[PDB]
């Protein structure tokens, strides 16, 4: 229940936008306005380095907000990340590739191309 | 008939750590190169399973009542045969069918019933002077019993009723189930040369005797024997002896696990889906 | 269960005649990609073509198999 | 949006700047080399 | 009523089976019963083991 | 191989999932039609049976929309292939970047 | 029911396979493991010369193992078998096509290429 | 019934996703071969650039 800036008229209850959801309701407390946001955005994922490679695996979540690292494809833990760029192998999304380099452990970096 | 004992300096349960235990067959079908998935109460890997001592050097005996939940893993390093069997109930007070499966030198016998079980029942060893053998005298597992259905013998068993302070030589793992009353018996003798650390081979466990009884049960208890040489005075009040011996006792629960079943048509590999984040990526390819 | 698969049996009419164009569609591409020539051309005994060798894409006679032997490690390599 | 009914949009693997680099590199290449680039070394 | 040359799939074969077997066990248990006549001794018609 | 094993894989899958189609009861009570035929009467386990024939048709309908999609890929593909092998192969092609 | 090559252990009486199907039910008589293969495989089909070129017709099994031709695409019945080769016009499978050739008859032979 | 329904709905827009999807490769593969005829060198065949 965020802060809202937009006010409605002085007989609404309820708020739909374009896809027709109910994202807004007036708090009948104090005539306050109050947006509505789901919480539960996609899925897991697994970054695997491979067979006969590694064994420890990376995290990645896909549009949830936060060793841990906020790329802009969501949040990534368990690959620390490094400015340099190599070309990457394991695509993640948003430009920004994990790999398996030097011991040796999961790295995120931007991938050059 | 029981007797009560006399209160002594014990020691304090500890934790250990289970290493790829407490896999068995799910149902009685063959399967060859295959990797098939089922939902069924397993022990759950990498847990930290209760530990219960047995050794006497001290003075350490301890058989709590623990809660029977859905599935139980019981594994015990065996060496001199000094555990014996098990009872089962809910409040042991003749007013439910209680277990007793226990294993006598002549052959096992299972008989669930409402024996008037005691506080602490416990099978008693005596060393004859005559005779270098040790021979069980004491036969105090309940008060006495009243009615009941089911008793089962099976074949023969031969354990050694001489108890040592060596290291241990064999391993024996047991889990109990009760899906819809229907009693679960798993079990796989397994060679080892260990006293602790249960290795990190992997073993799965054959049924061998599935009862159908049908009946009520919470809670479960295991039974011990002691011995009763010339060197204690006899009475088991504060002098006993009890050999060398240790039992793991663990929980079940309900998760999905990714079996290997190899071209002969036995177990290999447990991987599980809610334990490791790689487990879960090795068990959703069904790779 | 075959009374009542009365009711849908254009579906299964539809199905099955989806599944013989598959098949016959299937069957038409290897014609319009290997059946490029009418005439079947025999390699030539000599295998003097001024330096080239050519043995690891022509077929050779020490296999029953007319495969070449790139064919024969590719044959093995996919399942 | 459309995302509120767990219709997630995924994010492309290339963004909108790595694509103008492309297209920037394929532009130089075709200005100062022609096509020798698009065949093998790049030739001034 | 015009039917050109190629291949026509008309309809399914199926092989029915002839004969059902559903013989579960090998043979079944026995309980003694044989000591009725097999008995060392038997009794009178005024009181006739039953 | 990353081609050709994909067409094979995607087939395979394609074959198992149409498999464990039949292992499901869509909703019923049994999952295999001889058990509600042997258990219950057929004019009473007739929605039963009908319920199993909607959702076996549903899950054959989409293997078919499946395969029909991937026989497209695989013409597309094929006329790709046909099309390379009648110029690179039969002749010099002066497509650049083609062959 | 044939005679299979695969002990079971001691404690099963079910057997299946990869794709998840009963194929291997132990005999309680004096266990002997037998498999279980379906009898019925595929369906029929016939060879067809044409409208206006003959009468007859060539009945081929997609899969069913047996004048009769033994093909390796089923049962072929009613096209007699030649040794030749020419260009063959209706398709059956595994490289043997049907023709009606020289009375003439229906023939199956291997396709030349 | 909300079940099927909902399966429905989502299996007619995966069915129409897929021929999307196989016409966005289509126009692509176009594209990759344009890039690759048109840019990366002078293409002979005429009006095709
Ligand atoms: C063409 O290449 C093949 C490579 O496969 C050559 O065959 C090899 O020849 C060497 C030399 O005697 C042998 O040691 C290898 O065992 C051969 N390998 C095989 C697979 O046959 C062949 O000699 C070459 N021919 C010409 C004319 O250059
Ligand atoms: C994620 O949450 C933190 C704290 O709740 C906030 O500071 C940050 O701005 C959030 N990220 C985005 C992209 O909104
Ligand atoms: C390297 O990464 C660190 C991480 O905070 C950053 O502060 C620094 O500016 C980076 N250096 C370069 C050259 O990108
Ligand atoms: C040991 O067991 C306790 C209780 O089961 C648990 O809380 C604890 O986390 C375990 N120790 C470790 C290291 O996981
Ligand atoms: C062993 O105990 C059982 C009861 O559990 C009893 O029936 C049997 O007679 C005992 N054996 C001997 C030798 O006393
Ligand atoms: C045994 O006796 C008790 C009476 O205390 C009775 O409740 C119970 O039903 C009896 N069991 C059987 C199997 O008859
Ligand atoms: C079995 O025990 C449960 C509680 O543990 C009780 O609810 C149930 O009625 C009992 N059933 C019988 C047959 O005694
Ligand atoms: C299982 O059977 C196969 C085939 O007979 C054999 O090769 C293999 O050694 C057997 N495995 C064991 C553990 O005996
Ligand atoms: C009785 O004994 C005879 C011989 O010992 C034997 O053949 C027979 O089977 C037994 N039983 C009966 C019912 O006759
Ligand atoms: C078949 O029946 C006989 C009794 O006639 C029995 O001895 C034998 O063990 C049986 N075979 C089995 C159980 O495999
Ligand atoms: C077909 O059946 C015959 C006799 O039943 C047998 O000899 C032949 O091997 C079978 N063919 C195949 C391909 O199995
Ligand atoms: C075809 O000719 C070959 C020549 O050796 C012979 O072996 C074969 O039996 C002939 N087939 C027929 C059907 O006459």
């Amino acid at each position: 229940l965020t802060e809202s800036n937009k006010k409605f008229l002085p007989f609404q209850q309820f708020g739909r936008d374009i896809a027709d959801t109910t994202d807004a309701v007036r708090d009948p407390q104090t005539l306050e306005i109050l947006d509505i946001t789901p919480c539960s955005f996609g899925g897991v994922s697994v970054i695997t380095p491979g067979t006969n490679t590694s064994n420890q695996v990376a995290v990645l979540y896909q549009d949830v907000n936060c060793n841990v690292f906020q790329t802009r494809a969501g949040c990534l833990i368990g690959a620390e990340h490094v400015n340099n760029s190599y070309e990457c192998d394991i695509p993640i999304g948003a430009g920004i590739c994990a790999s398996y380099q030097t011991s040796q452990s999961i790295i995120a970096y931007t991938m050059s191309l | 008939q029981c007797v009560n004992l006399t209160t002594r300096t014990q020691l304090p349960p500890a934790y250990t750590n289970s290493f790829t235990r407490g896999v068995y067959y799910p149902d009685k079908v063959f399967r060859s190169s295959v990797l098939h998935s089922t939902q069924d109460l397993f022990l759950p890997f990498f847990s930290n399973v209760t530990w219960f001592h047995a050794i006497h050097v001290t003075k350490r005996f301890d058989n709590p009542v623990l809660p029977f939940n859905d599935g139980v893993y019981f594994a015990s390093t065996e060496k001199s045969n000094i555990i014996r069997g098990w009872i089962f109930g809910t409040t042991l007070d003749s007013k439910t069918q209680s277990l007793l499966i226990v294993n006598n030198a002549t052959n096992v016998v299972i008989k669930v019933c409402e024996f008037q079980f005691c506080n602490d029942p416990f099978l008693g060893v005596y060393y004859h002077k005559n005779n270098k053998s040790w021979m069980e005298s004491e036969f105090r597992v309940y008060s006495s019993a009243n009615n009941c259905t089911f008793e089962y013998v099976s074949q023969p068993f031969l354990m050694d009723l001489e108890g040592k302070q060596g290291n241990f030589k064999n391993l024996r793992e047991f889990v109990f189930k009760n899906i819809d009353g229907y009693f679960k018996i798993y079990s796989k003798h397994t060679p080892i040369n260990l006293v602790r650390d249960l290795p990190q081979g992997f073993s799965a466990l054959e049924p061998l005797v599935d009862l159908p009884i049908g009946i009520n049960i919470t809670r479960f208890q295991t039974l011990l024997a002691l011995h009763r040489s010339y060197l204690t005075p006899g009475d088991s009040s504060s002098g006993w002896t009890a050999g060398a011996a240790a039992y793991y006792v663990g929980y079940l629960q309900p998760r999905t696990f990714l079996l290997k079943y190899n071209e002969n048509g036995t177990i290999t590999d447990a991987v599980d889906c809610a334990l490791d984040p790689l487990s879960e990526t090795k068990c959703t390819l069904k790779s | 269960c075959s009374n009542l698969l009365l009711q849908y049996g254009s579906f299964c009419t539809q199905l099955n005649r989806a599944l013989t164009g598959i098949a016959v569609e299937q069957d038409k591409n290897t014609q319009e990609v290997f059946a490029q020539v009418k005439q079947i051309y025999k390699t030539p005994p000599i295998k003097d073509f001024g330096g080239f060798n050519f043995s690891q894409i022509l077929p050779d006679p020490s296999k029953p198999s007319k495969r070449s032997p790139i064919e024969d490690l590719l044959f093995n390599k996919v399942t | 949006a459309q995302k509120f009914n767990g219709l997630t949009v995924l994010p492309p693997l290339l963004t909108d700047e790595m694509i103008a680099q492309y297209t920037s590199a394929l532009l130089a290449g075709t200005i100062t080399s022609g096509w020798t680039f698009g065949a093998g070394p790049a030739l001034q | 009523f015009t039917v050109e040359k190629g291949i026509y799939q008309t309809s399914n074969f199926r092989v029915q089976p002839t004969e059902s077997i559903v013989r579960f066990p090998n043979i079944t248990n026995l309980c003694p019963f044989g000591e009725v006549f097999n008995a060392t001794r038997f009794a009178s018609v005024y009181a006739w083991n039953r | 191989l990353g081609k050709l094993q994909d067409v094979v894989n995607q087939n395979a899958q394609a074959l198992n999932t149409l498999v464990k189609q039949l292992s499901s009861n869509f909703g019923a009570i049994s999952s295999v039609l001889n058990d509600i035929l042997s258990r219950l009467d057929p004019p009473e386990a007739e929605v039963q049976i009908d319920r199993l024939i909607t959702g076996r048709l549903q899950s054959l309908q989409t293997y078919v929309t499946q395969q029909l999609i991937r026989a497209a890929e695989i013409r597309a593909s094929a006329n790709l292939a046909a099309t390379k092998m009648s110029e690179c192969v039969l002749g010099q092609s002066k497509r650049v970047d083609f062959c």
